[PDB]
DNA sequence: AATCTTTCCCACGGT
DNA sequence: TTACCGTGGGAAAGA
């Protein structure tokens, strides 16, 4: 009941 | 005279070398039907993948036996199963995958569910077979009423998979799919990601490790989208309901299939997940006049959500090429242990010409139906020479084998456990 | 009748 | 340019 994202991507801004 | 059965030595060779051939079919769980002469294409487009090291091995074996490069090339067609609609060729040259971009289902077909049918053979016309997708539900069009959880069918459970696409001004050429490539999120015209949508409780902080909650996704909840292939994730998002070109901040009904969605980047200043051509960015929403419960969003910030599925089949020519197609390929979901020790297999596409092998030991097998088989567990002494009982745990692979030597691996093992 | 789903219609803005 | 085409919003028909 717990997940593992390998990496969290940063979302660039306009 | 019948073809050669699998020998124990051939099984041992497979178990060392492996070299499975695998077919994957990725597709949406629902599809909107087309009336009259119109074509409402399946979106995302179903994608066939040829996975595993066995494709290259099979290609080399064939060319060794005198096939040209073109004769060894796999070919594939896809269509609506059990249907008068024509099949369409998939182009796999130079790739291990191809999407089917112009499939549709006519209302001439009166079925409520259907499967895609993928027909495969090699360039020298050697047959491979016909592989079926998972079941796909036909809809006339999405309802405009709030979704009831009694229709679990059309809802989205935490931890399942969705695709997300953006389309500008009703133009099919503008369709772009969220997709991860080269460690970056982008919006692809031709490829699509299948993303876990994980529900997080409201106070769950940012991070790569996070507690997931069960249940159906509702608007206003915090979610984590994770590529089921790369593991890349987006920051925490709040899935919001789109109404015309505004995100509703107060909606909290269940998310349903083909709904238009916006993704607010949690703890930002009205920043929403947004495409700009192929680029994925965040773009600030504009406050609505007077109405404080809605925000105006960019064209690129509206996303259609749709649940997706996966059919997967694995086979190996354990005694070389065979006359019969390798399909239908058996799939084992589960093993259950039951006088004599019996192991029950649950799955699909079982036939009476299959036998269960534990390691390299073929076992007496009882066919019941396509979803259930029984086999007798071999004595431990078949794996440990002197043992009159299980001294320590001993783990062996479970494998299905057809009477013509085709080998169908499972991901499942059997473990002899010591007697306490 | 009243209301939701299914089917039919058609124009926008793309090739 | 004209001819043609998925798509989404609405009208109409069905339950
Ligand atoms: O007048 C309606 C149109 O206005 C635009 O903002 C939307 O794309 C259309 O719904």
């Amino acid at each position: 009941k717990k997940a593992t994202a390998t990496t969290t991507w940063m979302v660039p801004t306009a | 005279s019948p073809p050669k059965r699998l020998t124990r030595e051939a099984m041992r060779n497979y178990l060392k070398e492996r070299g499975d051939q695998t077919v994957l079919i990725l597709h949406a769980k629902v599809a909107q039907k087309s009336y009259g002469n119109e074509k409402r294409f399946f979106c995302p487009p179903p994608c066939v993948y040829l996975m595993g090291s066995g494709w290259k091995k099979k290609k080399e074996q064939m060319e060794r036996d005198g096939c040209s490069e073109q004769e060894s090339q796999p070919c594939a067609f896809i269509g609506i199963g059990n249907s008068d609609q024509e099949m369409q060729q998939l182009n796999l040259e130079g790739k291990n995958y191809c999407t089917a971009k112009t499939l549709y289902i006519s209302d001439s077909d009166k079925r409520k569910h259907f499967m895609l049918s993928v027909k495969m053979f090699y360039g020298n016309s050697d047959d491979i077979g016909v592989f079926l997708s998972k079941r796909i539900k036909v809809i006339s069009k999405p309802s405009k009423k709030k979704q009831s959880l009694k229709n679990a069918d059309l809802c989205i459970a935490s931890g399942t998979k969705v695709a997300l696409f953006n389309r500008l001004r009703s133009q099919t050429v503008s369709t772009r799919y969220l997709h991860v490539e080269g460690g970056n999120f982008h919006a692809s015209s031709q490829q699509w990601g299948a993303f876990y949508i994980h529900l997080l409780d409201d106070d769950e902080s940012e991070g790569e490790e996070f507690t997931v909650r069960d249940g159906y996704i509702h608007y206003g909840q915090t979610v984590k989208l994770v590529c089921s292939v790369t593991g890349m994730a987006l920051p925490r998002l709040i899935i919001r309901k789109v109404d015309k070109q505004t995100a509703l901040l107060d909606a909290d009904d269940p998310v349903s299939q083909l709904h238009k969605c916006a993704f607010y980047l949690k703890d930002t200043e009205r920043m929403y997940l947004c495409l700009s051509q192929e680029r994925i960015i965040q773009f600030q929403a504009t406050p609505c006049p007077k109405e404080q419960n809605k925000e105006m969003i960019n064209d690129g910030a509206s996303w259609t959500i749709i649940s997706t599925d996966k059919a997967e089949y694995t086979f190996y020519e354990g005694m070389g090429p065979v006359l019969a197609p390798v399909t239908p390929v058996p799939v084992v979901e589960s093993l259950q242990l039951n006088d004599v020790a019996m192991l029950e297999l649950t799955g699909q596409n079982f036939t009476p010409n299959l036998r269960v092998w534990f390691g390299d030991v073929e076992a007496e097998t009882m066919y019941r139906c396509g979803e259930s088989m029984l086999c007798v567990v071999p004595d431990i002494s078949a794996f440990r020479e002197g043992w009159r009982w299980v001294r320590q745990p001993v783990q062996v692979p479970v494998t299905l084998v057809r009477n013509d030597g085709v080998i169908y691996s499972t991901s499942l093992t059997f473990t002899y456990t010591p007697e306490p």
